[PDB]
């Protein structure tokens, strides 16, 4: 029971540590997508001027 | 001055709306984190049951 | 003439920000209901335990 509980805790840590790393990297990826939309509008406006 | 005055009001709305959006975005991330922790407790509680 | 286009762009930005902000409110309501439902499920599982 102690080994199963201790081993089960390792899987729980992976579901939070690895998930936090993916969430942190995913957050930066979404920020770049939003910046691309703003940069696209500047190209159409700058080209017209 | 009409368009300039109205432009300042429209720009201020974006800043005011951005402040509320920042709190809503932060609350969504905090609420999402609680859902992940609650889901782990449900799986752990269900598994223990 | 060019200033009129800037005023329309600022006004349109409020609609875009409002649309994204309005969508966050809908997701916040879903997380609130899910959190409440998760608490009831955890209480039932914990009570049954």
């Amino acid at each position: 029971e102690e080994e199963a509980k201790t081993h089960e805790a390792q899987i729980q840590e992976m579901r939070q540590k690895h998930s936090q790393a993916v969430e942190e990297l995913a957050e930066q990826l979404e920020q770049t997508k939003r910046v691309k939309a703003n940069l696209e509008k500047a190209k159409q406006t700058l080209e017209n001027e | 001055a009409k368009k300039e005055e109205e432009l300042q009001a429209a720009l201020a709305r974006v800043e005011e709306e951005a402040a509320q959006k920042n709190m809503a975005l932060k609350k969504i991330r905090e609420l999402e984190s609680q859902i992940s922790e609650l889901q782990e407790d449900l799986e752990s509680e269900r598994a223990s049951r």
